[PDB]
């Protein structure tokens, strides 16, 4: 016996990474998981190598973050990189999960991949969100006092709970030093479940864009599917240095580059990008706490889509009424995006809301229906 | 719902002949020139409606939205806007 | 929001730096030192650049010794543990006007003025923001503007009302290449020495990822050969099926 | 070919040695190529061009 | 090492504190805080001690704040920039007799007095080595010593010569409680002081470890019994073989 | 079927805490393993506590420290907590390797468990002394400067070496912010090497105080194992208690407690007593870098156990003469420990050297020997 599958440490990496049995038609979409890999390998890279020269006391944040990217060697390839990542991190989970949704990668067998799945997507906002506070910025410090503030909804403790996350009456030193903290613990945190939600996924093997089983024709992990992540690593190592060397700072907010006052409030203080759907969707709901519930349920209710999903078939490739609903979600996701960052003016305000409305019904409405009757029309015009 | 080589989980296979030939001995881009453009053509002409309605349609929500929004704050806006708060 | 209280949106000037492959125009750096030095500096602080930052970039060693020299530091105190000045170094920072934010918002009338160190990637707009505001003062405020005492209308400056008078006019530097010091001369090099003060690794950063860019595109296009070589057993697959 | 292949290929040992022997030149010849044409395409800009005034 | 380089251990004193179950004597706390502001306070910092501290220890809330009020600190710059001074607070930590080392060692021959908030943990010996220290300098130094200028012979002292001179005399401080101030009562009650300093979480630490001891103990207890509860079948197994 | 043995990811918690199969007479001395277990999770506990309120900048590293002490609640105790808890490690991990040695569980075929083991133990040692060197007191200084500048000894490249680990051109800010970043992450470094020693180990099972096989009667790991553990949890709850609560300092250093002074030298700078053994191996050859050898291969000399014990018969329980030469053996590394806390003084220079001979012929030749001649009296003594 090859001593790649007798010795068992070597036998659980043969297992994942060479010998792994994968279906022969995965298509480029099956690319963003190795992506989401090379996005933590750089964010943790870069992120442990920050945290060499990086200072957590509010005193010298800032300015240490300033020593990074003018005095230290590479220090502005480091910072930017490490900003700029974060980015990418989010356009690959977004990829990703779309993947996932249009493939019906959340269906049964796969139903435990998929629902560790969005407890990772909740650990890389809550690691993002430590993360960009760590600045100092006037944009570090409104969004960490904004969005903390959103825990006061919480009836009864609400007020005590954000006194106790703050460890005092604002944003400050004792906030800025925690968040270091957790923000260096969570993307190890984040790995482990990744490892996991990987490990739930071996009982079944990978899904396909044919939806149907692979049993029938399997393909080793190694070479193929190794020499194929290839080209996309390469083709994100070009956008990374399109970035990194060249806008540095086009994903970012000037004002992030004026040190944290607690006094002047700035203009407009909205999340990265990467979070503004949920934000717009907070916006929609007149209600402090409404707006919370709605804004955590938009994340939870994916954990859905395995009982409203109610098709005999897995993925959209065949079907023509969900791809067209798909396109439509997916673009009032977008819009919602677009949304969370203008301003709190007309007619602003009622288009978020019928986005929000519809972002929640095609959960709980749209799919049910459309899967109901695709099912019959698969049958009877196939009769 | 996966087993591993030799024992995968596929039904019985029998009947089915399988041929192919060397990485050395093909012309890895072969067709290219022919893929590159009707191949591609195909595929994205059967997918194209499927994009197209929903950006066109969100687009011009957007642009509908934003339009108004920029002429309720002008002079010639003052009114509407007054009304819509 | 109205479109007075974004401000006007500066036009897209070509500087020098403009495009992938363009360094600073080093002389215009040069002058826009000087620029800095003799109007700005007045009023703004450039806390974050040393001495030793000028060196190689617009002055050489010697120019910003003297400039460092020239100058008084606190020294460690004593042996009596009194306090002591010393020369300045290649190591210090560019001093500011005033002590502290109280001693600078009294002397312009509140408002506080900007350190400029990161001022060209703290506003949108950059180096096009620094020079459409210094340039961009008219000389009547658009009827029926009422300015609040103090206040200077601008319209690139959000509301418009700013509390920095218009500094440029022509000929209040005499610059040491010989160059007409118009207004619109000062504002370009000084615009272009801050960007630089915002982003001095930029030349370098683009010199590398020219490097980068040739690198990873080479081997984007030798991944594309070799992933198609490796599959074409798999594309090129074929089977006759005799059902049993 | 064949003594091309014998030589500096067949071997795995001798196919690294070799890969590594021309990315060691790769390296120097390209950062001197790059030095020389950012230098061309920035010219008079750069300290280097200003520097002999001072 | 000769005994000299390494000093003499001092005694083994029993302080009120040592005892698992002792708290600090309080009484001897605030004695010896007066004993540290009259004596100590000359030479000496305590920098790492708030008013605040004092209180519900030494001091009430009134007398803590009397304190910090007859002071004055470093206040924010006035509207116009210029320094300024406020009153003390409970904030506010103990003001050093020195504004920096170079003050500190002009006054006392070139020597440093250290800060004295760690000093009972800072020394092997703890409060033992402070009492030792205070109340072991001998009217004579031993026949044979030569004292480097400046220096007091203490045999407690590594080396023997210490630039700290003799300073607890009787009756150099009248306590306001009535007690005698002899040299031994001062030396213990400014050790005791100054232990308390070095470790203020002391009383609540020792009652905590109490309560631990007792809950961790009878869970040890019990978990024998269930450990030995649920193995009982394993350690009373029987066999009988019958070979086949 | 059990869903504990059916679900992939229970199954795998299953196959490590209730389910494995241990042999029936593990005494006390397997105990060690989750005690390890336990320190490690008090030192991830209370050091990201810790990082929560601590500055890694040299100008407030130290009075970040006295901040913890005196104004942050339970500071004392998290700081005494995880100050006793490193000592309470090397004792775990002492008495486990002990046990290993005494009960030859370096042997076939658990070689690689041992070298992974061996791994840990290097790692264990780096953590613990970036850790020492966070306080920022004059130990932590002056040891950092001692023990970096053994690298100096490294021939050509010795000197640039140390300046990079430094960061400058002795211990300053740069070191200490370095440090606390890799103090962050060795530990996470060291769980992993300790999930894959365990997972080697799964292949062959625990051994047991006989040395024989235990695939006869196996005992399921949860309950009895399970209570047993609890037993030692509590002894060394106990133990814990005592340090923390009533002499948190015995354990320590008083001139940790003084500022770090570049200028004034300590009278005396030594290692935390976990390390003193080694010390004392490099201070008995007079070269410096045969010094560095040495205290390396002091270490790295475990690796060779599986090759030097030449018995037929695994552990020591029934070699009345192995017994005795393990007896002096580690008696011998105490003494060193002792010997690296003396003055480099007549006689303990000499003593010291004798002591490392030992150490190093216990592996080399005493060993092999005793372990050849017990083969041959097992042999014709039961003729
Ligand atoms: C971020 C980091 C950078 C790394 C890059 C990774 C991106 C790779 C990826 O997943 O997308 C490439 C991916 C190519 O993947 P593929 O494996 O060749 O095809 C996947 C499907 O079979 C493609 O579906 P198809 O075979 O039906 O082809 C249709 C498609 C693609 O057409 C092609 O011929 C390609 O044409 C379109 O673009 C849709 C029509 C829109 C017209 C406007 O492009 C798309 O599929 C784009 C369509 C998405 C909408
Ligand atoms: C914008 C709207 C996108 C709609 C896509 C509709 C299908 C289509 O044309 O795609 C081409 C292809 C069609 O592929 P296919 O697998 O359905 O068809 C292959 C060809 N046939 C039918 C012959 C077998 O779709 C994909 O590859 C879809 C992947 C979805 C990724 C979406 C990312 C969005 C992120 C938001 C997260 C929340
Ligand atoms: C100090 C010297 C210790 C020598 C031990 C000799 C054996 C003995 O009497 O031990 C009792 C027992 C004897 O156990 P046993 O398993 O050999 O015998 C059990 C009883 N009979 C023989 C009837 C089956 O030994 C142990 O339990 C030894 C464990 C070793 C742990 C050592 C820790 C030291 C750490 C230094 C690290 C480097
Ligand atoms: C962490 C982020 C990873 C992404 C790396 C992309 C570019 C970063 C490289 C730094 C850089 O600027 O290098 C340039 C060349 O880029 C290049 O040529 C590098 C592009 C190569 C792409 C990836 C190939 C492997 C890189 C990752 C492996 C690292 C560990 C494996 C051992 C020019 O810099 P220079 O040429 O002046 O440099 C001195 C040697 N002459
Ligand atoms: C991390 C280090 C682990 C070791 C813990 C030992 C004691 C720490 C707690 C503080 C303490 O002294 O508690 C005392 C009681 O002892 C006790 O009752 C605690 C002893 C119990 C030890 C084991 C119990 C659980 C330990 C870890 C489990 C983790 C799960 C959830 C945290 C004082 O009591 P108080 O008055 O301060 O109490 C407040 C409510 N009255
Ligand atoms: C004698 C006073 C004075 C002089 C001279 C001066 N400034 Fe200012 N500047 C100010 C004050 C006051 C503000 C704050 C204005 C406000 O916030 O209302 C300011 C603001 C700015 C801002 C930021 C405007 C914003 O968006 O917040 C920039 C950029 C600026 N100055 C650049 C310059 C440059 C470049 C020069 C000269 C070459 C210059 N200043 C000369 C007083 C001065
Ligand atoms: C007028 C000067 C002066 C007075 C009064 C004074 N000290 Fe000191 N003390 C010093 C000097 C100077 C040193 C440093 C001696 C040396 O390092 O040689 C010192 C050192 C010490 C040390 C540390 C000795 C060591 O081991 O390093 C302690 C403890 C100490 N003093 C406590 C006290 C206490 C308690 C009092 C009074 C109740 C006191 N001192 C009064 C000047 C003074
Ligand atoms: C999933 C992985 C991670 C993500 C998504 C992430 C995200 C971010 C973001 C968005 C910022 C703000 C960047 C900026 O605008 O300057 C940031 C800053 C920082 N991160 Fe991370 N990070 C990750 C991992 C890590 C890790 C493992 C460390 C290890 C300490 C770390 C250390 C830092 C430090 C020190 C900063 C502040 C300095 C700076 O702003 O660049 N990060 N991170
Ligand atoms: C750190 C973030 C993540 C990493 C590194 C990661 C990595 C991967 C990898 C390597 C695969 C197998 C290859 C592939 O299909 O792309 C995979 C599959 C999968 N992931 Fe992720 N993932 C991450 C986040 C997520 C999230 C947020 C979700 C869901 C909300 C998710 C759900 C899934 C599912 C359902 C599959 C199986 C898809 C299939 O093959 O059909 N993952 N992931
Ligand atoms: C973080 C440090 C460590 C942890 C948490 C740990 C944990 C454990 C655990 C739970 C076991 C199984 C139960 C037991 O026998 O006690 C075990 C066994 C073992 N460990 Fe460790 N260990 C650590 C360090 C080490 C080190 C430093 C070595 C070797 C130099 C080592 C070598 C072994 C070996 C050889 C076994 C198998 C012993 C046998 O059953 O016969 N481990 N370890
Ligand atoms: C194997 C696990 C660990 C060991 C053996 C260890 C060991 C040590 C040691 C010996 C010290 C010096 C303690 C003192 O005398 O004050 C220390 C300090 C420190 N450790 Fe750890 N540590 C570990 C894990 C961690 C982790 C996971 C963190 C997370 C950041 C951490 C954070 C700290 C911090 C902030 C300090 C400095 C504050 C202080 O001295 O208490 N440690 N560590
Ligand atoms: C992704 C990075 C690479 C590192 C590997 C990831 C670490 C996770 C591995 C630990 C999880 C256990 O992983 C588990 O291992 C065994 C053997 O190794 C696999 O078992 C599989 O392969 C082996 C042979 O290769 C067969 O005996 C078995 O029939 C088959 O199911 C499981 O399908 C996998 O779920
Ligand atoms: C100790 C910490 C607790 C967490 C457990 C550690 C997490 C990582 C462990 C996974 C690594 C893979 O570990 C591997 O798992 C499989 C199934 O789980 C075990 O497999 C074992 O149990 C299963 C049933 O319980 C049997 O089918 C199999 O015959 C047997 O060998 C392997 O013996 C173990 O080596």
């Amino acid at each position: 016996m090859a001593l790649r599958k007798k010795n068992s440490l070597l036998n659980m990496a043969n297992s994942y990474v060479l010998d792994s049995p994968q279906p022969s038609n995965l298509n480029y979409f099956w690319n963003f998981g190795s992506l989401l890999a090379l996005c933590l390998v750089i964010q943790l890279a870069t992120g442990i190598t920050l945290a060499m020269h990086y200072t957590s006391h509010a005193s010298l944040a800032f300015d240490s973050v300033e020593h990074i990217m003018r005095d230290v060697n590479f220090g502005w390839f480091i910072r930017y990189a490490h900003a700029n990542t974060a980015s990418f991190f989010f356009i690959c989970i977004y990829a990703h999960m779309g993947r996932n949704i249009y493939y019906g990668s959340y269906k049964t067998p796969r139903v435990l991949p998929w629902s560790i799945g969005v407890i990772i997507f909740l650990l890389l906002i809550i690691t993002a969100f430590m993360g960009y506070v760590l600045v100092f910025g006037q944009m570090s410090l409104w969004g960490a006092t904004v969005i903390c503030n959103l825990v006061s909804a919480i009836p009864w403790l609400g007020e005590d709970i954000v006194h106790f996350l703050w460890g005092g009456f604002s944003v400050g030193n004792p906030t800025l030093q925690r968040f270091f903290a957790l923000h260096y613990l969570m993307p190890f945190v984040l790995a482990v479940f990744a490892l996991l939600h990987l490990i739930a996924l071996h009982t079944a093997g990978s899904s396909n864009p044919l939806g149907i089983t692979s049993n029938v024709d399997k393909l080793s992990m190694h070479p193929y599917y190794s020499f194929k992540d290839l080209i996309t690593v390469f083709a994100f190592l070009l956008m990374f240095t399109l970035f990194v060397f060249f806008s540095p700072d086009k994903l970012g907010h000037p004002d992030n580059y004026i040190p944290a006052n607690p006094m002047v409030t700035p203009a407009s203080i909205v999340p990265e990008w990467y979070l503004l759907p949920f934000y717009a969707i907070l916006r929609a709901i007149p209600d402090k706490l409404g707006g919370v519930i709605a804004m955590v349920a938009a994340i939870l209710i994916l954990l859905i889509l395995p009982i409203v999903d109610r098709s005999i078939i897995r993925g959209n490739a065949f079907k023509p009424i969900s791809k067209l609903l798909f396109g439509f979600f997916i673009c009032n996701f977008l819009l919602l995006g677009v949304l969370g960052q203008v301003h709190i003016e007309p007619p602003f305000i009622v288009l978020g809301q019928i986005c929000t409305i519809f972002y929640f019904s095609y959960f709980l409405i749209l799919l049910p229906m459309v899967s109901t009757i695709e099912n019959i029309f698969f049958y009877i015009g196939s009769l | 719902y996966m087993g591993w080589w030799g024992h995968m989980g596929s039904p019985p296979q029998k009947g089915i002949a399988g041929y192919t030939i060397s990485p050395f001995a093909a012309r890895p881009f072969a067709g290219v020139v022919h893929a590159a453009i009707f191949n591609t053509f195909r595929r994205t002409k059967n997918q194209a409606l499927f994009v197209i309605l929903p950006v066109s349609f969100f687009y011009y929500v957007w642009t509908q939205a934003s339009e108004k929004n920029e002429w309720l704050y002008t002079k010639a806006g003052r009114h509407e806007l007054a009304k819509a708060l | 929001m109205t479109a007075a209280e974004h401000g006007l949106h500066p036009a897209e000037y070509p500087w020098p730096q403009n495009g992938m492959l363009s360094t600073f125009d080093h002389a215009s750096l040069r002058r826009g030192y000087q620029v800095y030095k003799e109007v700005c500096a007045a009023c703004h602080s450039l806390d974050r650049i040393a001495w030793r930052n000028l060196v190689g970039v617009t002055h050489t060693t010697d120019e910003a010794k003297a400039f460092a020299e020239e100058l008084e530091y606190d020294d460690e105190p004593d042996d009596e543990g009194n306090p002591r000045k010393r020369p300045g170094k290649l190591a210090d920072y560019i001093p500011g006007p005033y002590p502290n934010e109280q001693a600078a918002r009294a002397a312009n009338q509140g408002a506080l003025p900007p350190d400029l160190s990161l001022i060209a990637k703290a506003r949108h707009g950059g180096a096009d923001y620094i020079f459409a505001l210094l340039t961009g003062y008219p000389d009547e405020p658009p009827a029926g503007v009422v300015l609040a005492p103090g206040m200077n209308y601008n319209p690139y400056f959000p509301g418009g009302g700013i509390g920095m008078a218009r500094t440029l006019f022509d000929g209040v530097v005499e610059y040491e290449d010989g160059t007409p010091a118009t207004t619109s001369q000062m504002a370009k090099d000084v615009a272009a020495f801050l960007t630089w003060a915002a982003e001095p690794e930029h030349d370098e950063r683009k010199k590398l990822g020219l490097k980068a860019i040739i690198v990873i595109s080479a081997m984007l296009g030798l991944s594309v050969y070799i992933k198609k070589f490796k599959w074409s057993p798999i594309k090129n697959r074929k089977f006759i099926y005799n059902p049993p | 070919a064949t003594t091309f292949y014998n030589v500096f290929v067949k071997r795995n040992s001798a196919f690294v040695a070799t890969i590594l022997a021309s990315a060691f030149v790769f390296d120097m010849t390209f950062e001197t190529a790059i030095d020389n044409f950012w230098d061309r395409i920035n010219a008079g800009k750069q300290w280097k061009d200003i520097r002999h005034k001072y």
